[PDB]
RNA sequence: AUGCCCCGAAACCCCCGGGCUACACGCGCGCUACAAUGGGCGGGACAAUGGGACCCGACCUCGAAAGGGGAAGGGAAUCCCCUAAACCCGCCCUCAGUUCGGAUCGCGGGCUGCAACUCGCCCGCGUGAAGCUGGAAUCCCUAGUACCCGCGUGUCAUCAUCGCGC
């Protein structure tokens, strides 16, 4: 009774896996975290400003 | 498609558009004389950066200047007469095809209305329909007050073409009566000066008022 | 003939057969179309020579479109409520179809019935600043 | 005849041209055929963000972009040849795929 | 003779050769395309070259990207070229200069990217 | 009479579910075919019951999306508006409607004076 | 001679009005009821649209060789309006060209790559291009220069 | 990350019905409708940013159709999304709240998901609102730029008329 159901489907299902928000996950190839965490860990991903 | 390729066919030996060489067509007030583009070229479009010239749209092709003004003539703060103009349905704006196509029947329209060079004729349009002088604002000790002004030929130009553009939107929007046919009103109205046409009217407004505020 | 009356209402004659009967309050644009080709007829030609066999031809077309060669999804109201055969309601029949479908909502209290009530949308649109 | 396809792909451009010239080196020393290094289109991997953390302020957004650049090197059979491929030193984000075309 | 353009995004490859006159874009003739004002900036450059050369040379050229006047641009600046090159005469070019600027050197103009705040419009937009 | 697609009432409680759904619009009937869940499967076999009388309980509900049948025509089934269970009686025009319809839910919005 | 050589819309002018006479290809019984795309607003005016439809569809098995439906339906799509909200860009219909590709093909002038499209026969090029030289020898005499 | 305070079967957690979409209304911002440039049939010059594995999905075949059965290739200059859109013409319609425009209803089908009436859209059908150029006043851009026209994709089954960027 203490479980959450299980969605595959919808920001119930998808979680920031270093804040833990349901809100922005980008998930282009696959990153799952949020858009605000993103810039926390920006250089250390490779990324770089141009 | 074969008046297509007539008149694809017809300037290969350069001729302006289609037909109607430049050679034939002369220049009467003496101020136009420099600034008007009347080299035989046969489309009149170049893409140019003359915006980025301070003075280089003086080496543009009136007609294609003429275009220029006619493209870009819908929505404003201008209400003549309280109307809003507008291009709801399929506007000009970036149309630069259907401006092609539209002035291209206004050519067509002034050969077989009047019988003699287009050129010539728009010339005396923008001759007769150049405003002269207009007022200016000047302020001493607080004390704002009217003056009458000469105009420079280019802004002449300018507020010409601007005329017939804005007529040939005036008249073409809110009837049945379609935007060349119109076109070719203001052109022919402007070129014998006749008070009807809203680019000679206004010319005289603008010399006027101006006329009396010295 | 510049006035023709088809189905219980007038028609101009100057109109296209298919712009002509686009005045019936139960014939659209592509209905009359279609129920003009059934009958062989181009729908472009002027509605001031409807002739009366061509007249009831269209009215006998109107009465069972289904047995003319047209499809059932062409009609307003496919599978009637109370017959469960698709037909096309002419005038007052849609009038009373819908009539019998707000009495209907309203005594079963759907949703829909309450929204029809108050003269109130029904698919979900926002009244915070709209209408 | 036989040719081995090796694609290298890396982020930086210097390992990628190191590791290109130390297979054609390797070739050139062990005398085998070799098709030059085909520098393939680098895909450009773009992601905007807004960087308000809130929803209060005016929008701003930040454009950040990876280049990950790829090479192709056809090279003729050559077992001896094909020896010294896996003893090269590769830098870690260089990634380099040897297929075989008949 | 080998000869390039470029106008924004076309591109056009022509290849020129001794024939009859004959001149095909993209394996059309130059006389079918459907847009006249296209016609006539193809047809500008062997309009000012002359019915001689018109006659002697076959031209041919294909066009690539951009829209249909982008393409018809490039085919003039490839057109252009390709007469100066074959006959390699300089009274040719300095006609085509006088005639306007472009037919050697070009158009250097390209596509702004979309800036923010409503970059939908174009690059200089924003919110009202 | 009461009617449905030209057929009575005991036309439609003969009729088995495959064409009693064909006789339904293109949502209910794809529902149908899609299935049911197993909480609408119990409460259907609950009302089963209380049909035949062994379930005396007063019936409740909170399945908004129970598509009502001929079967149900004639009880009261309680649905869960928000609050709790308002009753409603099912009617043999009740048929091909959604359950969730029928629980007034957003209740009347009047005004006031503004301020 | 080639299509390539002459004007689309004469080409397929001809096509159809020479495929209007062949018995084989025939507007079936709903294509004077049925709209030739989605995205289309009013019905088709002329009674010979069809025949249009396959003097095009043929063409285009002349030009890019293997062809599916999906594709045809993207290229005879266009833009339609969608009241408050924009414009848009829809597909067209399927059936009409899938009719008409399996006319043509009991036809003999297309034919079937199982996997790869519908590609055109020898014979259906022979008579493209019959009808595209016959109208470059029309528009030769007309315009001399297509000589060259 | 966290100063301080507060609840501890609660100021904890879990499950579900509804709400976050509710209206006499005020205001802001985008989308469209306020036609003869025009709506409809047919031809043709055309890109591009990126994406695709329960996916791109070409493609065979059936169904108007949303789609179903099968199915090649593809984890990225290899296959697909793929068509751009703007435009012109062979032709039709003839200045009208209408052949504009579709809101608004009811019908019947399609996709998704446990399920969309609160709470998705689309496909076709009778139906057709207001709107036919809008005051004082009013914001912003200035050369590939303003104007104007569309494609794609992020997030994502659907929802954005949005943002992004081409």
């Amino acid at each position: 009774y203490n479980k959450r159901k299980p969605r595959k489907f919808g920001k119930g299902a998808r979680r920031c896996i270093r804040c833990g928000q349901y809100g922005p996950i980008i998930r282009i190839q696959g990153l799952m975290l949020c858009r605000h965490c993103f810039r926390e860990v920006a250089p250390k991903l490779g990324f770089r400003k141009y | 498609a074969k008046p297509l390729n007539e008149r694809f066919f017809i300037p290969h030996e350069i001729k302006v558009m289609g037909r109607w060489s430049t050679e034939d067509v002369e220049v009467r007030d003496p101020s136009l004389k420099p600034y008007i583009n009347l080299e035989p070229r046969l489309l009149p479009h170049t893409h140019g950066r003359h915006a980025k010239k301070h003075f280089g749209k003086a080496n543009v092709h009136i007609v294609e200047r003429l275009i220029n003004k006619i493209m870009r003539s819908g929505g404003s703060h201008y209400k003549v007469a309280g109307h809003f103009m507008r291009r709801e349905h399929r506007s000009l704006n970036s149309k630069k095809v259907k401006a092609y196509e539209v002035v291209k029947e206004a050519f067509k329209i002034i050969e077989q209305r009047t019988g003699k060079n287009p050129i010539q004729v728009l010339v005396w349009a923008i001759e007769n329909a150049a405003p002269r002088e207009d007022t200016t604002s000047v302020m001493f000790g607080g004390i704002r007050y009217h003056v009458a002004v000469d105009i420079s030929p280019m802004r002449r130009l300018d507020v010409a073409l601007r005329n017939i553009a804005l007529g040939a939107s005036a008249k073409c929007y809110r009837n049945k009566m379609s935007f060349a046919e119109a076109l070719a009103e203001e052109i022919i109205l402007a070129a014998n000066k006749d008070p009807k046409s809203y680019a000679y009217s206004k010319k005289l407004e603008i010399e006027r008022i101006a006329e009396s505020s010295r | 003939r510049h006035i023709v009356r088809v189905a219980g209402v007038d028609l101009d004659g100057n109109k296209q057969l298919r712009w002509a009967l686009t005045a019936i309050k139960g014939i659209g644009i592509n209905f009359a179309t279609m129920v003009c080709r059934v009958a062989g007829l181009d729908p472009f030609m002027k509605a001031g020579y409807l002739t009366d066999e061509q007249v009831k031809k269209i009215e006998e077309i109107l009465a069972d479109p289904v047995a003319h060669g047209i499809p059932r999804w062409a009609v307003n109201r496919p599978k009637d409520y109370e017959t469960g055969r698709d037909l096309h309601l002419i005038t007052a029949k849609l009038d009373m179809a819908i009539r019998e479908d707000i009495m209907r909502l309203r005594r079963i209290r759907a949703y829909r019935g309450i929204r029809h009530e108050l003269g109130l949308p029904v698919r979900g649109q926002r009244t915070r600043s709209n209408f | 005849m036989q040719k081995a396809r090796i694609k290298i792909a890396s982020t930086n451009v210097r390992s990628l041209d190191e590791v290109a010239n130390q297979i054609k080196q390797i070739a050139e020393r062990t005398g085998v055929r070799m098709s030059g290094p085909i520098p393939l289109p680098t895909k450009r991997i773009r992601i905007t963000t807004r960087k308000s953390p809130d929803g209060e302020g005016s929008a701003t957004f930040d454009r950040w972009e990876l280049r990950v650049h790829k090479r192709l090197i056809d090279i003729e059979a050559d077992e001896r040849a094909m020896r010294q491929i896996m003893r090269i030193r590769v830098p870690e984000d260089v990634t380099i795929e040897i297929e075989l075309i008949s | 003779i080998q000869t390039t353009g470029k106008r924004k995004t076309a591109i056009a490859r022509a290849v020129i050769r001794e024939g009859k006159g004959r001149v095909r874009i993209n394996g059309k003739p130059v006389e079918i395309i459907e847009p006249e004002i296209a016609r006539f900036t193809i047809l500008e450059p062997l309009i000012l070259a002359g019915e001689e050369i018109w006659n002697s040379v076959d031209i041919d050229v294909k066009v690539e990207g951009g829209g249909f006047m982008g393409q018809a641009e490039a085919a003039r600046m490839a057109i252009a070229r390709a007469l100066v090159e074959w006959t390699g005469d300089m009274s040719l070019k300095e006609k085509f200069m006088k005639y306007d600027r472009t037919m050697l050197v070009g158009d250097p103009r390209r596509t702004e990217p979309h800036k923010p705040n409503r970059s939908t419009k174009g690059p200089r937009a924003k919110r009202q | 009479e009461f009617r449905y697609r030209g057929y009575t009432l005991e036309q439609l409680m003969n009729m088995s579910l495959e064409e009693l759904a064909r006789l339904f619009p293109a949502r209910q009937r794809r529902s149908l075919k899609r299935g049911l869940t197993p909480e609408q499967k119990k409460l259907l076999r609950k009302i089963r019951l209380a049909k035949k009388g062994k379930y005396k309980k007063p019936i409740r509900t909170h399945c908004r999306d129970m598509i009502i049948l001929p079967e149900m025509v004639g009880l009261t089934i309680y649905v869960h508006n928000g609050k709790e269970f308002v009753p409603v009686e099912i009617k043999p025009e009740m048929i091909g409607h959604y359950l969730g319809e029928f629980a007034p839910t957003r209740k009347k919005v009047e005004h006031g004076a503004p301020g | 001679a080639t299509v390539y050589d002459v004007p689309g819309d004469l080409l397929v002018e001809r096509v159809a009005q020479r495929l209007k006479e062949i018995p084989e290809i025939k507007p079936p019984e709903w294509a004077p009821f049925v709209k030739t795309g989605r995205h289309k607003e009013r019905l088709p005016e002329q009674e010979d649209w069809w025949y249009y439809r396959v003097a095009s569809i043929l063409r285009r098995v002349y030009l890019d060789g293997p062809v599916g439906i999906e594709r045809l339906r993207t290229y005879y799509g266009g833009r339609k309006n969608r009241g408050h909200a924009p414009e848009k860009f829809y597909k067209a219909g399927g059936s009409i060209i899938r009719k008409a590709l399996q006319q043509l093909e009991a036809a003999g002038f297309v034919e079937k790559v199982p996997g790869k499209g519908r590609v055109i026969t020898p014979k259906g090029r022979s008579f493209l291009d019959k009808i595209a030289t016959e109208l470059k020898k029309e528009l030769e005499e007309i315009i001399p220069e297509l000589k060259k």
